[PDB]
């Protein structure tokens, strides 16, 4: 009767919603009973400390695991041939087969192998002992420590920041740009230039001596007198076995292009001159808005002032500044939105061009990190649509926001959802309707009647980038070209031969199935876009329900009155465009994984005839790859995917459970709940124990919430059980 | 106007549907009527029961089963002479329906109104009004 | 003394240690094990249940 | 050729797709005696293989490394006759439906009851609509400007935001 | 392994005993009034 | 919870405090038990074959757990079953480890109790605290001299043990 | 059930292409296409496609094309209906297109 001691309207509700309710508003400060602004914006700061400290303590745990129980030394000495353990397994449901089969990584205990590259990152950046690994995790522990100290400090009394504090978005973004992204990219660089570049040349440097070791010969000598570019003489050779001293150079800024040639990744001159230019970037860039001292920018200024004169944005951006500020969920929107697209690109960036050493020949650790950053890039994206939804709810004030961009965005809100439909049905009509056509020709026999378009628009871009495949001759692909001719002295021979090279994934070659698949990415961005789109935009009102505003975010419905009102809040608008964002990341990533496991074997023309017709994506990639993963255990015995074998039928169960929460409804197992209270209360010996709280069905919107849950979990544990593997069973 | 507990009761032959140990530990709900027949109808929680020719008195655990008890006694033997009461487990007895004597459909003097918005639905305030201030979101 | 004397028999002949000669000793301590999980539950359930 | 690709009619992988083609027919057709009706049927079948294979060839198409047809889709008009005028037969042919069924519903709506001219259609009166469509671009366009298409925005139920 | 007697003592601790502590007084607290 | 006597209570102390008597009665039985092989099979590595996996340490020789630690931790299992026996069905005169939640806590004892001879409640928590802090001196002690537990129990009393 | 029984007869559906049995192969894929596509109508209520149908019938208005017979959604019960048809006829159909491929082959 006091648990949700934040709602008395959930801690008087005498049912078990009380406890599902509670733990599921918990964080929803905003909602809280008796909450002020000044205490959501320091609650919220506290609990910003306990995320940074939990995301230290996961990382102090990785590399204690790792420095406790893997094989990093032993890794280290021969990185393509020996496998990185992540952790060992203690568990005591274990068989003595099961034991055995897990015994890899050259230890005497059973072990996970790793998939998520820590090993290949702590390479290139300079660990080598398991010490170092050791007193990164300390280090960390400490960091976590002094992070949840901030977070505890920061709610006492004199330390508690004012509005005035938290809204001050000129000094934040100064210090943001300038000290957190500019500072600590500048840092990076002298990690780089300092420890990560001559350990990567046989040369140890730690706390011990880095003092007293210079990272170049000459030495802060030439960048104090202009000669900058002596920082860049004697490059490392193409002979250069990294970690050691043999091949190596003196540079510590270069722009060499392409990869490494023994470790196949990006040099790390290259990424430390990467960092030094993003951070001074950064950092000017961080001087740009006025604090205390009569220079920079008042953001307040510029939106008022960016208005075009030809009136088409209306009052244009007049009065954005304070919704921005007053609204969190705005914030949120534009952060996850910014952040999705970011790990979007730490996705496609980093298969394409990687950066730790000799990854992109782990091909495990390739699939499951391109897997993982698009589905967390799928999460971000739609979070990002919801809480511009719960800002257009909870937030948005149309009185102080009076025909600004927001307001004429609503202004045509069904201009843009009528539009998002038809490019939607637009591209879902015709991108199946061509793979259905493949289908039912080939099928007939006729495979040369198949409509296969060519990708001609990004085969022109991957040779004005430098390929050389299509023939182009477009930019970098022409030899006697301005932009070939510009780049020719410093990164174009390097970038030239690995994007020629077809040893890499660098603008990996592109046919008929490849536009296919990218026409159906494009289907599944329009849609889930337009189902966020439309919960976003519709979130304040409706034909349907006009005063929707007034229900909330998360509410069931209005009732089977004006014809039934089933998912009509914004919040199930959400819940539809999670199975699509599930769905296009299935898309992606079922596409990037078989174009790669094709790519691997040496036969990425097994992609190519199969990828135009969807029998070839179910006999070719679901069917032919899942031959290692369900005979991780058979009646003949088990090996080491036994674990992915177990977890690949573990995702089908929770997901198919989802559908038991998502097709069947509340009003069915209400009336079973009270037939199993009635039989509770006439049990002899079972009538003397007695519920506190009365045993109720899960409420409409929770149970939507418990089947897309299962759902999601079902095809997030499916798809990393095939992903892992498929690819550790096939090697290739 | 209070409850006479010696109102007897239906025939009925007894079902699994009625109510539990929240009746007799948080509320109950009676329903009273006079039927000029002995006639059978179907109880809410379950099967059939027969009403006695005189006063009739139910015993059921919601007042949602007592008005759908009191819908079917009205629109098939027109019995209009029907009064639902709340009976807390102390055994104080509420009367709750018709609440002042003359059904709710029909306008009653010293009726005063509540839940009443003195403007249209549209005119309702925006959240971000109410926002972060005990204001009420109509008007 | 009903219902701990009957726990003992399924965790004894059909446990993980059942054909091992320490099957009577595991499937006690299982027994043991499941008792004190229980009485666990009998006691939070005394403590929130009744004033 | 275009975007690295070979012409048909030389490439040798369209060329073993047809005779693998014909090869898995005359398998079949050698199971047969020489004037029964399956065989006849097979017969017919490698005929039309070879027609599609030759007609394929002397077309201008470029094949893959697979040796399968691929369309070129860039606007270039030495290949505009595998999207762009396609495309053009069915705007005009969509275009016809859109403006024929428009043209339909401003009709109906001109009736006693606008609601039953939609499940029991005027066909005389449909089909004076369905004749219309052949000049549809010039009709529709003349009805945009006229403001005969496009109705304003103050004349449109839209939601209270 | 160094510490190979950690993993017996902590994974029962942690996956047995931790869960049944923390549900047991997640238990209490929910159900509690005052 | 607090209400019970748990938490920072005289009654956690003397609780903590006869647990750290038996502690280091029992940490000293034990130095003096494995000083002069008094425990059979000392060294014997428990087989998998015969106990399941719960045997299994994973240390590299033998992976499994000693005959030894699995004889002290059965002795330490002995006492948690009489523990939880006391703690839920305790006897008419013992004192409880939950109280009831409307009681009486006893008053602190302050920085040193009242001193008496006999088999007094102040002799129990003067004893108690002093096991207390003993057994972090002790744990302590073989932490920074990087020395077993038990050697440090011999060598603070002078090797009587064994 | 999953490995022995699915994978394993599966084999003959997916590798029916350019056969007899290609009619199988394009029912299984066709019919996992159907089970899918009633999940549309299962996992949604009505009151989304109401409201897209609004910015549909606004294209409509702005066109002058809107329909006399004003569209609508579904009912709740005929979105619950039409979910469990196309689910049952998905299901079935491709149980019926992996088990007719399957014993033609190999009985
Ligand atoms: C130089 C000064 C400075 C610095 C360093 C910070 C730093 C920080 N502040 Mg800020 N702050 C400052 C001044 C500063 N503050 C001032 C002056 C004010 C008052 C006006 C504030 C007011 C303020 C508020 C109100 C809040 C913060 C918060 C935060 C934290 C952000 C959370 C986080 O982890 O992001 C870390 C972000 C980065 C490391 C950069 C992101 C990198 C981008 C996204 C992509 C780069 C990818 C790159 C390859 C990384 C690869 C990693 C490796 C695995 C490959 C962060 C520690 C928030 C917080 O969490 O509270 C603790 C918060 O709520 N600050
Ligand atoms: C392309 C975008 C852009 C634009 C249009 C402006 C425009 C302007 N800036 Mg800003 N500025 C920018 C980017 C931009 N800046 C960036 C990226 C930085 C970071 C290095 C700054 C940092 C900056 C400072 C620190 C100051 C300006 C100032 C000014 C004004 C200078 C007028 C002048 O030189 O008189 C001839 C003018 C309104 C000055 C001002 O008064 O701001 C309003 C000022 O003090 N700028
Ligand atoms: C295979 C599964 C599947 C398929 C095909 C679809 C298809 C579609 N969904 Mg649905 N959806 C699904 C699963 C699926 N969904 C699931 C599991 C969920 C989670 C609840 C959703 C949730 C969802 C939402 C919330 C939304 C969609 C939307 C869409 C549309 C997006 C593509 C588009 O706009 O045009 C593509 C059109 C098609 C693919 C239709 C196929 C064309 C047909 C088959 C022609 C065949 C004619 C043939 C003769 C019929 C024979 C019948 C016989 C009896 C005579 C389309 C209708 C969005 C929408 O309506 O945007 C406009 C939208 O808002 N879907
Ligand atoms: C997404 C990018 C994009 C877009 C929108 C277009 C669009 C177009 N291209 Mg281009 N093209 C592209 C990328 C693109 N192309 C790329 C990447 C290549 C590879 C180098 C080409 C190569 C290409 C060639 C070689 C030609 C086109 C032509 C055309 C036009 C087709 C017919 C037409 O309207 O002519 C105008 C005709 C009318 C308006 C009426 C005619 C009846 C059209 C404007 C053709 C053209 O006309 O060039 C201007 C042409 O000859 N395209
Ligand atoms: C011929 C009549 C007609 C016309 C002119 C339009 C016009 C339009 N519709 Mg379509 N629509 C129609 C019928 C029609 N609708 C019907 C019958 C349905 C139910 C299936 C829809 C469902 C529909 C959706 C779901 C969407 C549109 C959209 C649109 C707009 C974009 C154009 C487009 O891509 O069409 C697309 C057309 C379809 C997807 C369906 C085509 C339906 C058939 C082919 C037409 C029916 C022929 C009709 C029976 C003719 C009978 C007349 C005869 C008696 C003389 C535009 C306002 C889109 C929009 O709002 O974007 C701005 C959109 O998302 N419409
Ligand atoms: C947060 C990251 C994290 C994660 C997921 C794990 C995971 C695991 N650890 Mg732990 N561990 C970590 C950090 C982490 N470790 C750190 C930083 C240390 C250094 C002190 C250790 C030291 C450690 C030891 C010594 C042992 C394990 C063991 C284990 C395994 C069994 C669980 C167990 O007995 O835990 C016991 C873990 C601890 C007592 C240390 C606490 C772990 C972190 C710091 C807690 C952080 C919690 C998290 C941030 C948020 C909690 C709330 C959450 C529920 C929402 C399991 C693989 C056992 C093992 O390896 O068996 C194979 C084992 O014996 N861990
Ligand atoms: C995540 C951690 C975890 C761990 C470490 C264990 C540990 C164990 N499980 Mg497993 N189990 C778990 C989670 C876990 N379980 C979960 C989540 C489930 C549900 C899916 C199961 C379901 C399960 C089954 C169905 C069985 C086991 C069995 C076993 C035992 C291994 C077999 C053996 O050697 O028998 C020797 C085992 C013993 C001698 C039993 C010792 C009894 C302990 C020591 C008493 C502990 C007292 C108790 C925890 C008090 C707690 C009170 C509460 C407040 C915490 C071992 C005790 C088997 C078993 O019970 O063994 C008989 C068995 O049949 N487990
Ligand atoms: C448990 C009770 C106990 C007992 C029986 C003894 C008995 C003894 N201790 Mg002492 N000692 C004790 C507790 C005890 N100690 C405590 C609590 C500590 C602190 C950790 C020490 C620290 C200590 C040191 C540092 C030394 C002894 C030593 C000795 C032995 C010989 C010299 C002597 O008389 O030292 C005088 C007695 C005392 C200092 C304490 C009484 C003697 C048998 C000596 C020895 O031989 O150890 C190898 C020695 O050098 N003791
Ligand atoms: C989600 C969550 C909830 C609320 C909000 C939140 C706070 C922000 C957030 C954070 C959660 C967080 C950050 C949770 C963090 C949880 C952590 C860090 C748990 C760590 C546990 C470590 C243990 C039990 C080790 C004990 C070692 C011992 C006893 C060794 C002792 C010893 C040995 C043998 C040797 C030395 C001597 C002695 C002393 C004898
Ligand atoms: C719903 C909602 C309600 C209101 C609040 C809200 C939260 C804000 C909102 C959410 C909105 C959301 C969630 C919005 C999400 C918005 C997103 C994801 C916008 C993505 C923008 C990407 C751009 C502009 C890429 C540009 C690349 C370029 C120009 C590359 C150029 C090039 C370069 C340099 C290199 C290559 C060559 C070329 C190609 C020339
Ligand atoms: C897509 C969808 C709609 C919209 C679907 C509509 C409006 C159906 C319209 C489809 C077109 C207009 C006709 C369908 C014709 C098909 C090509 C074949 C139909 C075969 C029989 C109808 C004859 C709902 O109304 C709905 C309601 C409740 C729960 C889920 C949903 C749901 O998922």
């Amino acid at each position: 009767t006091k648990f949700p001691k934040f709602s008395q309207a959930l801690a008087q509700d005498p049912a078990t919603r009380r406890i599902w309710y509670g733990l599921a508003t918990a964080h929803d400060l905003e909602s809280h009973d008796g909450m002020t602004e000044e205490n959501l914006y320091q609650k919220i700061f506290a609990s910003h400390f306990g995320h940074l400290a939990v995301i230290f303590l996961w990382t102090s745990g990785n590399l204690f695991h790792v420095a406790w129980q893997g094989n990093f030394e032993q890794w280290v000495l021969n990185p393509l041939k020996v496998k990185p353990i992540a952790h060992a397994i203690w568990d005591p449901h274990f068989g003595q087969p099961a034991v055995k089969a897990f015994t890899k990584g050259g230890v005497s205990y059973p072990v996970n192998i790793a998939t998520s590259g820590v090993y290949h990152w702590w390479y290139t950046i300079g660990m080598r002992s398991n010490t170092d690994l050791y007193a990164g995790s300390l280090f960390l522990l400490f960091l976590a420590g002094v992070f949840l100290f901030a977070g505890w400090l920061h709610l006492q009394p004199k330390f508690r920041p004012g509005l005035s504090w938290f809204k001050n978005n000129e000094s934040r973004l100064n210090h943001h740009l300038s000290g957190l992204f500019g500072f600590s990219s500048l840092a990076w660089s002298a990690h780089l230039i300092h420890v990560a570049i001559p350990e990567a040349r046989g040369q140890h440097v730690c706390w011990d001596n880095f003092t007293k070791v210079a990272p170049h010969p000459a030495g802060l000598q030439p960048f104090f007198t202009g000669n900058w570019g002596a920082y860049a003489a004697s490059p490392d050779t193409t002979n250069h076995i990294f970690g050691t001293s043999e091949g190596a150079g003196t540079a510590i800024l270069t722009f060499l292009g392409g990869f490494h040639p023994q470790t196949q990744a990006l040099w790390l001159t290259d990424i430390a001159h990467h960092h030094l230019a993003i951070g001074v970037v950064f950092i000017f860039a961080g001087h740009m808005y006025r604090t205390n001292w009569g220079i920079g920018h008042s953001l307040k200024e510029i939106l008022d002032a960016h208005r075009p004169p030809g009136g088409r944005l209306g009052a244009g951006h007049k009065g954005i500044f304070e919704t921005l500020t007053n609204s969190l969920h705005f914030q949120l929107g534009l952060a996850l939105a910014s952040l999705g697209v970011i790990t979007s690109l730490v996705a496609q960036h980093m298969y394409a061009l990687p950066s730790y050493a000799f990854i992109a020949k782990d091909y495990v650790t390739q699939s499951a990190l391109y897997t993982h950053h698009q589905y967390i890039a799928g999460f971000l994206m739609v979070g990002a649509f919801a809480h511009g939804a719960i800002f257009f709810v909870r937030d948005y004030d149309p009185e102080q926001n009076k025909n600004n961009v927001l307001a004429r965005i609503l202004d045509h809100k069904e201009a843009i959802i009528s539009h998002l439909s038809w490019v939607s049905l637009f591209l879902g009509f015709h991108t199946l309707g061509i793979y259905v056509h493949n289908d039912v020709v080939v099928a007939f026999g006729t495979p040369e009647k198949q409509i296969l378009v060519e990708p001609v628009f990004a085969q022109w871009i991957q040779a004005s980038s430098g390929k050389a495949l299509y023939g182009f001759d477009v930019l970098l692909s022409s030899t006697n070209s301005v932009a070939a001719n510009a780049s020719s002295n410093i990164w174009l021979p390097g970038w030239l031969e690995a994007i020629n090279s077809g040893k890499n994934s660098l603008f990996l070659p592109i046919g008929p199935g490849d536009f296919l698949i990218h026409h159906a990415i494009a289907l599944a961005l329009h849609t889930t876009t337009l189902i966020l789109v439309k919960g976003a935009l519709d979130a304040r009102g409706s034909k349907l329900m006009p005063d929707k505003k007034d229900f909330g975010y998360a509410f069931p419905c209005d009732g089977p009155g004006r014809g039934g009102t089933c998912d009509i809040s914004a919040w199930d608008a959400f819940y539809l465009s999670m199975f699509w964002m599930l769905n296009t990341i299935g898309w992606v990533t079922f596409y990037w994984h078989w174009k790669h496991i094709t790519i691997w074997q040496g036969n990425a023309g097994q992609f190519n005839e199969s990828s135009t017709y969807i029998m070839g994506w179910l006999r070719d990639y679901l069917w032919l790859n899942s031959s290692p993963l369900i005979n991780g255990y058979n009646p003949f015995g088990m090996n080491s995917l036994s674990v992915w074998s177990w977890m690949f039928l573990f995702g089908h169960l929770i997901w198919a459970t989802g559908f038991m929460f998502l097709i069947s409804w509340r009003g069915y197992w209400q009336e079973l709940i009270e037939t199993l209270v009635w039989a509770h209360e006439r049990t002899p010996l079972a009538n003397l124990v007695r519920w506190k709280d009365k045993p109720v069905a899960l409420s409409i919107v929770q149970a939507r919430l418990v089947g897309l849950i299962h759902f999601t979990a079902g095809y997030i544990f499916t798809y990393a059980a095939f992903v892992i593997a498929s690819t550790t069973g096939k090697f290739g | 106007e209070t409850l006479n507990l010696q109102i007897p009761s239906p025939t009925f032959e007894g079902s699994t549907g009625g109510w539990l140990r929240a009746a007799e530990v948080e509320e109950k709900y009676a329903i009273t009527w006079t039927s000029p027949k002995e006639q059978v109808f179907e109880m809410p929680t379950g099967g059939a029961a027969i009403m006695r020719q005189g006063e009739n008195l139910l015993y059921l655990a919601r007042k949602e089963q007592c008005l759908a008890l009191a819908t079917q006694v009205k629109n098939s033997f027109k019995i209009t002479d029907y009064k639902v009461y709340r009976i807390f487990p102390s055994g104080e007895v509420q009367y709750l329906h018709p609440k002042d004597g003359v059904f709710p459909e029909k306008v009653n003097a010293g009726r005063v109104g509540v839940g009443n918005v003195s403007h249209s639905i549209g005119k309702n305030l925006n959240p971000a009004q109410i926002k972060f201030t005990s204001k009420s979101f109509n008007g | 003394l009903t219902h701990g004397y009957f726990l003992v028999g399924p965790f004894y002949k059909l446990g993980p240690l059942r054909n091992s000669d320490v099957a009577l000793l595991s499937g006690f301590f299982s027994a043991l094990g499941l008792i004190v999980i229980l009485v666990a539950c009998l006691t939070i359930y005394g403590v929130v249940s009744f004033e | 050729d275009v975007a690295g690709l070979t012409p048909c009619g030389e490439s040798k992988e369209f060329a073993r797709r047809l005779d693998g083609s014909v090869k898995k027919l005359q398998t079949r057709l050698s199971k047969y005696e020489a004037g029964t009706p399956p065989a006849l049927a097979l017969q017919k079948q490698i005929d039309k293989t070879k027609n599609r294979f030759d007609r394929y060839g002397k077309a201008g198409l470029l094949c893959g490394t697979d040796g399968l047809p691929h369309l070129i889709t860039d606007g270039r008009w030495t290949h505009s006759g595998e999207f762009v005028i396609p495309g053009l037969l069915f705007l005009y042919v969509a275009g016809w439906i859109g403006w024929v069924g428009r043209s339909y519903v401003l009709f109906a709506r001109t009736a006693d009851k606008p609601t039953e001219k939609e499940i029991i259609i005027d066909v005389p009166v449909a089909l004076s609509f369905v004749s219309t469509g052949f000049i549809w671009p010039f009709s529709a366009f003349k009805e945009f400007t006229s403001g005969n298409l496009i109705v304003p925005a103050d004349e449109i139920t839209v939601s209270p935001r | 392994m160094t510490a190979a007697y950690l993993p017996s003592i902590l994974v029962p601790i942690i996956g047995l005993i931790f869960p049944g502590l923390v549900m047991a007084f997640a238990f209490i607290y929910i159900e509690q009034d005052e | 919870f607090g209400g019970r006597g748990l938490g920072v209570t005289v009654n956690a102390e003397r609780w903590n405090g006869r647990h750290a008597m038996f502690g280091i009665f029992a940490m000293v039985m034990t130095s003096y038990m494995k000083g002069h092989g008094l425990i059979p099979d000392a060294d014997k590595v428990l087989d998998i074959a015969q106990w399941g996996p719960l045997a299994a340490v994973w240390d590299g020789a033998g992976n499994g757990i000693s005959n030894e630690r699995a004889i002290i931790l059965i002795a330490h299992v002995h006492v948690l079953v009489v523990s939880v026996i006391a703690a839920i069905a305790p006897f008419g005169f013992q004192d409880t480890l939950v109280k009831e939640k409307g009681y009486t806590p006893e008053s602190p004892a302050g920085l040193i109790p009242p001193f008496k001879t006999g088999l007094t409640a102040e002799a129990e928590l003067i004893n108690g605290r002093l096991a207390m802090l003993g057994v972090i001196s002790i744990v302590t002690a073989s932490l920074f001299t990087g020395t077993s537990v038990v050697d440090t129990i011999n060598l603070g009393m002078g090797k009587i043990l064994y | 059930w999953l490995r022995d029984f699915l994978w394993a007869q599966a084999s003959q559906v997916i590798q029916s292409y350019g056969s007899a049995l290609s009619a199988y192969g394009l029912i299984f894929l066709g019919a996992h296409f159907i089970w899918a596509f009633s999940l549309m109508f299962l996992f949604s209520g009505r009151g989304y496609w109401q409201e897209l149908i609004e910015s549909i019938v606004w294209a409509h208005n702005k066109l002058n094309v809107a329909p006399a017979i004003q569209p609508r959604a579904l009912s709740i019960t005929q979105g619950r209906a039409v979910g469990l048809a196309h689910y049952l006829l998905g299901g079935i159909g491709t149980t019926w297109a992996f088990f007719l491929a399957r014993i033609i082959s190999v009985g």
